[PDB]
RNA sequence: UUUUUUUACUUAUUCAAUGAAGCGGGGCUGGACUUGCGUCCAACUUCUGGAGUUAAGGUCC
């Protein structure tokens, strides 16, 4: 039913695109996922933003993976309101 | 004496169908006045047969298939659950509670009478040889009919030999000695 | 071509009509006393109501932390046997050619353990992170201690495994472990490992740790109270 | 469905907090009767 | 050490903690043997001050007895 | 917050049975009422003083 988006930051290096893809999509479908970039370098800033397709879902895998240490980094993921996501949040996901 | 006379314990096959007997031998048992009917029946959960011995209903023969459990029909010999028997059937080996075999209306000549019920809570009211009235579970047991032997204390014993002969075997007190024929040392109705 | 002298001989395992094939009657096996009595123990401590002071242990690092704490944890295992021989070899080298001891061996770090040793350390306040096993028995021996670290301020965490804890320290079994200080190298996983614990076990712990635990019910008991509920409703 | 779809999250939280390891092997005992086993001897 | 914090704990034998422990303790010892062994003592602060060491040779049975 | 009453529960304690064998909750099938699909209730052997036990078989290797 109604779609949820959850915010991920202290991300590791490696830990792209194509990783948050394989691993959350083991928690449920992904329908868009972007990391913040730079576009100067191309390099990551460490965050990223994971719009499933179920609030419930992407609430299970927030409330999962909220303070998870891998690599050295205590991961961040929070569920954004949906008052407070941004219409333009995924251009370029 | 050999065995007692009690029921099959309350398994599987009489809590939710029946299951067949066949009567091989009419038996006298010493000390009681009611006669025995050996029974056999198959286990369930192996190949050897299984003899019981229950107290002989009036009108059981060798030979002759009894039935016992939820399912078994309304007939002389077969064992069924109070709950399956309308009113005013007498039935005999009534179980007080499920499972202890047989308690009420054993002697010879004597049945217990099936009341009422009370499905809604899941009791039966039953009569028994004294007259007075007790409510047991439905799922208690009975055999359908009365037990064989009646009218056994119609006749005199007419001597001393014959009483004593009756008592020898049921080691009850005989002969009985009379308090105020005794010593004040002996009774308190003594002297 | 099949044989036409094959048959079926099937079986009817209805009531009274064939004997009865060999089940799993694992259900209703009639075990022995002790193996009886430890699961009944279990089912008693789950059936009665517990204090929070002993159920605040079922709350216990998860998988990732427990590795990670490990992890950390298995660079600094006490000295062995062999080791402490080897040590003491060249510590008599070194006395019978005339220097002190400590020119030649170097300031250890280990894993601390033992439990008055930690519980002095926890009141001393030297211990940086303190691990406590969540299967102690006697219970009061560990009872005490998340609360001495709350009040001396010593990050916690209940572990699994006192044998794990036990693989740590070359014991059988270890009821709680300790670490004061690391090496430089590792002071920032130390940090990071502190940090964790912090962030992921006592914020999550915090009000889950003042509830009472137990008080379910059997299989049984909690058909028939449905059974009543829904009969209450309908009625 | 929803309900599978919540029962996949929940099998995924419980692998990332507990392992995989989720299952043990259990003897089947045809008997309700139990034996001493029999040791060296 | 930790045998101050169990004296002082086991002083207080009607609160909740110490309360519960006795209950559950007692259904397992009613449970065992009148006499059996213990393993290991279930009060180590009470056996050690009354003498109890861990070296081979100490031995801890536990008893019940009618009153 | 404490003290009485009655009024449910089970985990202490107590009784009984069994070779601790089929308990409880679902699923499949049929029958009923219901509501227009939830309950409860049934699966299995009754002309005969025979016999019933070492899995037949299906399907992947």
């Amino acid at each position: 039913s109604q779609p949820g988006v959850m915010y991920i930051a202290r991300l590791p290096h490696g830990f792209y695109e194509h990783e948050l893809r394989g691993y959350f999509s083991q928690f449920g479908e992904i329908t868009r996922l972007r990391v913040v970039r730079n576009k100067k370098t191309g390099a990551s800033r460490h965050r990223a933003f994971i719009e499933f397709a179920d609030a419930e879902v992407a609430d299970i895998a927030a409330r999962t993976m909220d303070k998870y240490l891998l690599f050295g980094h205590i991961l961040t993921c929070k569920i954004v309101p949906p008052a407070q996501v941004h219409p333009d949040l995924f251009k370029g996901a | 004496r050999k065995a007692p006379a009690k029921f099959r314990p309350l398994d599987y096959a009489e809590r939710h169908g029946y299951i067949r007997g066949i009567v091989k031998e009419i038996i006298h048992d010493p000390g009681r006045g009611a006669p025995l009917a050996r029974v056999v029946f198959r286990s369930p959960y192996k190949y050897k047969q299984i003899t019981e011995t229950f107290i002989a209903n009036e009108g059981m023969y060798t030979g002759q298939f009894i039935y016992a459990g939820k399912n078994a029909a309304l007939t002389v010999g077969n064992i069924l659950p109070l709950s399956s028997v309308p009113e005013g059937t007498v039935v005999s080996n009534v179980e007080e509670k499920p499972g202890d075999r047989g308690a009420l209306g054993r002697t010879s000549g004597n049945y217990v009478t099936v009341v009422g019920h009370n499905p809604d809570e899941g009791k039966t009211r039953i009569k028994l040889p004294s007259g007075a009235k007790k409510v047991v579970p439905s799922s208690s047991r009975g055999m359908i009919g009365i037990v064989a032997g009646g009218g056994r204390t119609d006749k005199p014993l007419l001597k001393a030999s014959r009483a004593k002969h009756k008592f020898a075997v049921k080691r009850n007190r005989w002969p009985k000695t009379r308090g105020v024929a005794m010593n004040p040392v002996d009774h308190p109705h003594g002297g | 071509p099949k044989n036409p002298l094959l048959e079926k001989r099937p079986r009817n395992f209805g009531i009274g009509q064939d004997i009865q094939p060999k089940r799993n009657l694992s259900r209703m096996v009639k075990w022995p006393e002790y193996i009886r009595l430890q699961r009944q123990k279990k089912i008693l401590r789950m059936r009665l109501k517990v204090p929070p002071a002993i159920a605040q242990f079922q709350y216990t690092l998860d998988k990732n932390l427990a590795a990670q704490a490990f992890k950390l944890l298995n660079k600094y295992r006490p000295e062995t046997k062999q080791e402490k021989k080897e040590r003491l070899l060249r510590e008599a080298t070194a006395i019978k050619e005339g220097k002190k001891k400590e020119d030649v061996s170097k300031k250890p770090y280990t894993v601390k353990y033992g439990l008055n040793h930690v519980v002095g350390l926890i009141e001393n306040k030297k211990a940086s992170l303190v691990l406590i096993a969540n299967d102690v028995d006697p219970i009061e021996l560990v009872v005490f201690l998340p609360a001495l670290c709350r009040k001396m301020g010593i990050p916690y965490a209940i572990i699994k495994g006192k044998a794990r804890l036990g693989t740590l320290v070359h014991k059988k079994t270890a009821a709680v472990v300790a670490i004061t200080e690391v090496r430089s190298e590792d002071k920032n996983e130390l940090a990071k490992l502190i940090s964790a614990v912090k962030e992921g076990y006592l914020e999550k712990v915090e009000d889950t740790r003042k509830r009472w635990g137990g008080g379910i019910m059997g299989f049984k008991a909690q058909k028939r109270e449905e059974k009543r509920k829904k009969s209450l409703e309908t009625a | 469905s929803k309900a599978a779809k919540g029962a996949q999250a929940k099998k995924a939280a419980q692998a990332a907090l507990k392992g995989v390891h989720s299952h043990k092997k259990t003897k089947v005992r045809k008997s309700t009767t139990f034996h001493r086993p029999k040791t060296l001897v | 050490g930790a045998l101050k914090y169990l004296e002082e704990l086991s002083k207080k034998k009607q609160s909740d903690v110490v309360r519960f422990l006795l209950r559950v303790r007692c259904w397992e010892y009613r449970q065992l043997n009148v006499i059996h062994r213990a393993s290991r003592p279930s009060r180590p602060d009470k056996a050690r001050r009354l003498g109890y060491k861990a070296k081979q040779g100490y031995v801890i049975y536990r008893v019940r007895v009618r009153r």
